[PDB]
């Protein structure tokens, strides 16, 4: 029996602290806390609503462009503004390309140094290495010659005696799994998955203005000027170099990202029976094609019990049951008001005291729907899909599936997806969707312009009395993603955001229900008290933003 | 042969700097850290976590001492003694001050550490002031931006390599090839402001030309920076002005955060 | 899939503006010819020569009557019947008179072919003429530039493939998304220019602090184009100006190779 | 007896006509003929001599730069400037740069076509292919998976129907040799090439303000500005940038274009043994790195009857007995004076008679070094080279021959170069040593830079009296440059160009002498007279420039 921490946990965005209690050789009880604030809700409080989106979109850089848009979403929503459907098609071509380039960063430069060991794949052999993978990839990099060059430079690096941020890494620990050969194929493509994630961000950044923080949004549309004869302004030309940069993503996502999926299941099976967060999940539709804020191409709703066959289908961001559900609780958090709050009548007042097992001990709120615990982001967005019968994504997982049925000779069921593998296969299967979402909202923009609408943006008016509540909702990377704005005479008078990191990472809730990551690590089996591997594994399977958790 | 060693600490920050790194093409990230640095310390981008990280800045603080290039970003809160950042039960400030100690140079990178930036904006809730505030007797070099096109830095850390000194700064200590002129002193839509044609609205006839963004509240006339040159992305083309958007003053501290998007800019 | 047929001719040409699809990436010369277009004849590529290449352009001519884009690159020599300019034992002019009587689109890609450019200059030793001047009965797009950004041709035939006419023109039938601006109506150092901030020698100090290039005879202000904005070579940052070089106004005929580099432009 | 007409030769530069008169299958008589011409001589006449560069720069854009540099060179000359260290280093990088684009494109674009079939292509097992590569190359993109995507690339154009470029080529003829392995191989790298020489051309632009027909220099250095602490100038990240272009071209100079270089002569090696087009030899130093035009970091010379070990150096652009030689003669060429001319009284006066056999026949003229035929280009430049003992180049043509010997149990002797394949050979070696040159001299530049030199430019003064004389030497992408330039009263009285494609591509001489094309082409077997490939294999070789041979 002992008491450890893990702090600061790294390979995340921001600040967090792990706390467990191991007793017998398992975690018995684990503690999450957000140990950085900031006050983005109180420093945007006061402006007008037009500035907001602007400020902010600083609650995150790692999920840049994400807070932005809820943000005119929800200035949108309060004020009864239609979006024009040209300025939807731009919002979701840099939404899906901005998220394309954060799973794939999630899964190698985050995640994938818990899973691979870099001193085993100096043991490889290259062509060993190339032949495991002939009829289970087409990737045109995975030669004996490609390998050999990464393994050259991973010797040189531990030959210098400097091996910087490879320092003192987990190698060697128990329960790392991979033989050489898939160590030094991983990274061999944690390498080639920097050159894809750049190409991701050439489709923002030619919309957007730049990236990270894009400047191409305004309450009422978009700020790109459409007009296919203009001199400096978004014409085909620049059209036709958005689509040469989308056209680059779909072979790496295909036949290296999602391929790798299936081989770290296939090693790490008894991690498909560990990592359940909670037994409620939720999503919102996401991707509106219509005049009116709506029509969604990828589909939302509420999961309840674990139960796919009688879940709650959102198409809405209206829906008034999605809307009255949700509120906040700062029992356990350093904030004054605990009671839980809807957001609209949030409040987040400052009152740190320090930490306290079964008092306050963290910045993050813990947010309930109805009550309950919910877990939010890519496997609520999985078994929303699934439970919506959308054939590409049932067909996108078989795929993943028929590559670990290949590799093991055993198969995988819904059950076992409710897990810390789970959770990244959820992820993986996003990241292939969107691709689809790319070709789609490009095809619709050019054919929209084509019968003569170049219009993307709607001038707001603003009442100087009155007071008026808008929500704006995202399916972020990470989750469902809502802001809260009121309007009071012309200016904010209340601001929340509720973030996907703060439904999975909140503390202990008003009647000290567990949330998502501290229910996850109960039963973790931990080697070595000293290097608990296997805590930082089942965490960073829900891609912590501290930033975003806590603002 | 042995590269030279980099601290980098975040305090009150989004991680934007960080990921401006991942955009980068001369060098790439994965070149920076195998071929021009070593990243001694990177809490983004660690194998080790918890005790073992700790353990390794400790190590590199003592064995690089007088030689290593101590990079913070986001803004470091004061209030309430320090409690509002805290790593590994200890305020933020704590650690910037004894990595600074042994620092050959120190670089605040982006807006929130070379000035205090959005986070200290508004009532400032939690006392956040710049890396300069916290190290007086220290020259601090500040590459703002939110984030800066990420050869802000790695250009002025090549300097310093190359050359064995930073490059020339002006009197805010920013370095002159990226921050020694106004936008509105090397903007590309001068003309359109010199013959009075102003976009009104987006979407106006004028805004779908590419006239001048003034009227909608560009703050190019009182923001120094490379982002009308240099722009962001290395695709050719891409800056908020020639995106459609004015620049909101982003770099400048009392322009960016504090004056509203279409709030225009005092003109010379 | 069948993809539309191109016909490309080159008459008195020095190669650059063929040259100048090797440098595109939107589209990359192989996706051009694999994938958006079938390139029915070009000498610089093709596998065939001799009688086997002139059968495949009579072959194109006949199965594509109606439906290729013509495109034409060099000048037209009239002087002496024809002879400065042989292919097949015939003059050069009747194989385009031929070609273009099949045509749905004709392009003069380059400024000799829109109007005579360098080979045309001085006393015009072989009677240059532009491909509008050879084909009084068409309407000729122009594409001028010595050569064009090849996005200025590939972005013209982009348009007439995906929505089935030409992209909007202007009164010399210069497509108006690249041409539709004097250069100095939208150029980075008008400021300079704006401020009597002028380079008087290369190397000085003005020129060396990135000043207007004017009083080196640059003829941005007598030049179309889009040099300042989108530039050249996708790496961003990259034309003549922005180099430390006047533009020499190779766009605009009675400009560029009619006056000196270092001719000062007429200011309106 | 048959006489055939190959018009036009395509794979070129520009308008090229070739004859042959056929005995029993065999080549016995050949002619050569350009038959465009723009007189960009008497263009550039009566000017300003600082405005030469802009104009004569246009004489071509396939090796743009190189007349634009040979001009500044030639009014240097005749002014008595001496150019500055910085302005040198950056011409030398331009230059460079530029080169190794242009026998990329040459090598995969303009000749693989001759060697290599298509149809045979399709037939080829991708497994076997990327097999043979095994232990002779090292390169990343050889996996059968590559080739795989190649493959289908042909298969799906070929049954489009559209063959386009590909359409009537040689497919199946008796003189095609390579394998289907080999042909898929072959054209898998035709494709990669098209990424290279784009990173060529990308440092090329950084420096010269676009690509092609630069826009940097001037009469007295360039119009770069050093400034590494300056805002808009050529500053720190500029020269970062243009080296990060420069690191991406070896590995597929190395592993790709100098194998596949080996591996045509494997499988051709009567190409050995024909194809001689001179017995003497010239090329220029090139690449100053003083402060005086001189310090050459590669070597000239003039052999003569091919004896490597009595060859006559060249180490000065202002070599008396290099001037005093250079002769052009227009007896076959469509001009009125025929007797041979120095280039500074030189005339270019048309006079077009239609073709004669025995009269005139192109718009080419004859040029003689001391009244002899001489060949110009790579081969001249590789054997001067070796005949100077330059361990480089020994060392590179040993790394061909090596893998020559690996492929066929023989090796190579200088005899054996004096052919078709050995004029590849030498361009191939020429773009292996490239890649020295460009790292050599970025790093003089950073280095000087540091030491406080920033200088860039020297300004002419032009006297408004008198006559004088000058020549600009280059060694061009296909061999010596020269440009002749008299200034009389201030303005250019005289422009003559020599150009390398003129000494190879030129006509019959004052005596009736053969040049190198011509005389090349004698002995040539030509299975099949309607479709006569084995003609324009050795023509090709040369890299044929009708623009720059005629201009
Ligand atoms: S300057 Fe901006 S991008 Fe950098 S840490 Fe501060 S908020 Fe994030
Ligand atoms: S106001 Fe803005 S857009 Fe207009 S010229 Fe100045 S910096 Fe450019
Ligand atoms: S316009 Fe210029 S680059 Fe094009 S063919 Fe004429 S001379 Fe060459
Ligand atoms: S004169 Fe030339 S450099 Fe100066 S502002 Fe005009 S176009 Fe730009
Ligand atoms: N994705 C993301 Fe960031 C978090 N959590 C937001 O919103
Ligand atoms: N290289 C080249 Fe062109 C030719 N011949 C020149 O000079
Ligand atoms: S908002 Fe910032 S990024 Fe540049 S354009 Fe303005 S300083
Ligand atoms: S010389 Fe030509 S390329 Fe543009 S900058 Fe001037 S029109
Ligand atoms: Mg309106
Ligand atoms: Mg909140
Ligand atoms: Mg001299
Ligand atoms: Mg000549
Ligand atoms: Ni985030
Ligand atoms: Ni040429």
């Amino acid at each position: 029996s002992q008491r450890i921490t893990i702090d600061p946990v790294t390979r995340i965005e921001g600040h967090l602290r792990i706390d467990c209690e191991i007793e017998n050789g398992v975690v018995s009880k684990a503690w999450a806390s957000g140990t950085m604030w900031r006050g983005m809700e109180e420093i945007v409080k006061n402006r007008d609503p037009r500035d907001a989106w602007m400020i902010v979109q600083r609650i995150c850089g790692v999920c840049t462009t994400t807070h932005a848009l809820s943000s005119v979403r929800a200035a949108e929503s309060a004020l009864n503004i239609d979006v024009p459907v040209n300025a939807q098609y731009i919002r979701n071509i840099i939404l899906a390309a901005h998220t394309t380039h954060d799973h794939i960063v999630h899964f190698y430069q985050l995640s994938a140094l818990d899973w691979v060991d870099i001193t085993s794949a100096l043991q490889a052999d290259p062509t060993k290495a190339s032949e495991m993978l002939k009829g289970v990839s087409t990737w045109h990099l995975n030669s004996p010659e490609e390998f050999t060059k990464v393994q050259n430079k991973i010797k040189d690096l531990v030959a210098s005696g400097q091996l910087g941020i490879f320092a003192n890494g987990y190698w060697g620990h128990p329960a790392m799994k991979l033989p050489p050969e898939v160590n030094l194929i991983a990274v061999a493509h944690y390498l080639q998955a920097l050159e894809s994630q750049r190409d991701a961000n050439r489709v923002v950044a030619l919309l957007g203005g730049k990236t990270p923080h894009i400047q191409n949004l305004a309450v009422g549309g978009v700020a790109n000027p459409i007009n296919l004869d203009g001199l400096g302004v978004l014409n085909l030309e620049r059209l036709m170099y958005i689509k040469s940069f989308i056209d680059k993503l779909s072979d790496f996502v295909e036949q290296v990202y999602k391929v790798d999926t299936a081989v770290i299941a296939a090693f790490y099976p008894e991690w498909l029976t560990r990592g359940k967060g909670a037994v409620n999940y939720l999503s919102v539709p996401e991707f509106p094609t219509d005049s009116k804020n709506g029509s969604f191409l990828f589909p939302g709703g509420y999961i309840e019990n674990a139960d796919l066959s009688s879940y709650r289908p959102i198409t809405s961001h209206s829906d008034e049951y999605l809307i009255k559900g949700i509120q906040e609780s700062a029992k356990h958090s350093w904030y004054k008001d605990e009671a839980p709050q809807a957001p609209w009548e949030g409040t987040t007042i400052p009152a740190y005291d320090g930490w306290s097992d079964d008092g306050k001990y963290s910045w993050v709120k813990s947010p309930t729907f109805y009550g309950k615990t919910v877990e939010v982001g890519p496997l609520a967005n999985m078994l929303v899909k699934l439970a919506a019968g959308r054939e590409s994504t049932q067909n996108k997982l078989n795929e993943i599936v028929a590559i670990y049925q290949k590799l093991t000779g055993n198969t995988l069921e819904v059950a076992q997806l409710h897990s810390t593998l789970g959770r990244i296969i959820g992820r993986t299967v996003h990241s292939s969707e969107l691709q689809d979402i790319l070709q789609n909202q490009y095809s619709a923009l050019i054919t929209n312009i084509g019968k003569g609408d170049h219009t993307t943006f709607v001038k707001p008016n603003i009442p100087a009395t009155g007071e008026f509540k808008g929500v704006g909702f995202l399916e972020a990377p990470r989750g469902m993603l809502s802001h809260w704005m009121v309007i009071k005479d012309g200016i904010i008078s209340n601001y929340q955001a509720v973030v996907p990191s703060t439904w999975n990472s909140g503390p202990r809730n008003f009647n000290d229900d567990v949330g998502p990551y501290e229910q996850s690590l109960v039963g973790t089996p931990v080697a070595d008290p000293n290097k608990p591997l296997e805590v930082v594994r089942t965490i960073h399977s829900f891609d912590p933003c501290m930033a975003c958790a806590v603002h | 042969p042995q590269r030279p060693p980099v601290i980098w600490i975040g305090a009150q920050e989004c991680t934007g700097c960080t990921e401006s790194l991942l955009r980068a093409t001369h060098p790439t990230v994965e070149n920076l850290v195998l071929e021009t640095i070593s990243l001694e310390y990177h809490e983004v981008l660690s194998a080790a976590f918890g005790h073992q990280v700790e353990e390794n800045k400790h190590n590199a603080l003592e064995k690089y001492k007088g030689q290593y290039v101590l990079v913070v970003d986001g803004s470091i809160p004061l209030k309430d003694n320090g409690i509002y950042c805290m790593v590994a039960g200890e305020p933020i400030v704590d650690h910037i001050r004894k990595a600074a100690e042994g620092a050959a140079a120190i670089i605040a990178i982006g807006s929130c550490s070379a000035w205090g930036g959005v986070a200290a904006a508004g009532v400032n809730p939690t006392g956040a002031v710049s890396l300069q505030e916290v190290l007086p007797g220290k020259t601090v070099i500040n590459i703002p931006g939110c984030p800066p096109n990420p050869h802000n830095f790695l250009a002025t850390v090549a300097h310093i390599i190359t050359y064995g000194k930073p490059p020339k700064l002006d009197d805010k200590n920013r370095p002159t090839f990226a921050y020694g002129r106004l936008i509105h002193e090397h903007c590309e839509r001068r003309p359109h402001f010199d013959a009075g044609r102003f976009a009104k609205e987006f979407g106006d006839e004028g805004h779908r030309e590419g006239w001048c963004l003034c009227h909608l509240g560009c703050k190019g006339p009182e923001t120094y920076g490379n982002c009308s040159t240099l722009q962001f992305c290395d695709v050719g083309g891409v800056w908020p002005v020639a995106i459609g958007h004015p620049c909101y003053g982003c770099n400048e501290e009392g322009i960016g955060f504090h004056k509203g998007i279409h709030q225009l800019a005092n003109v010379e």
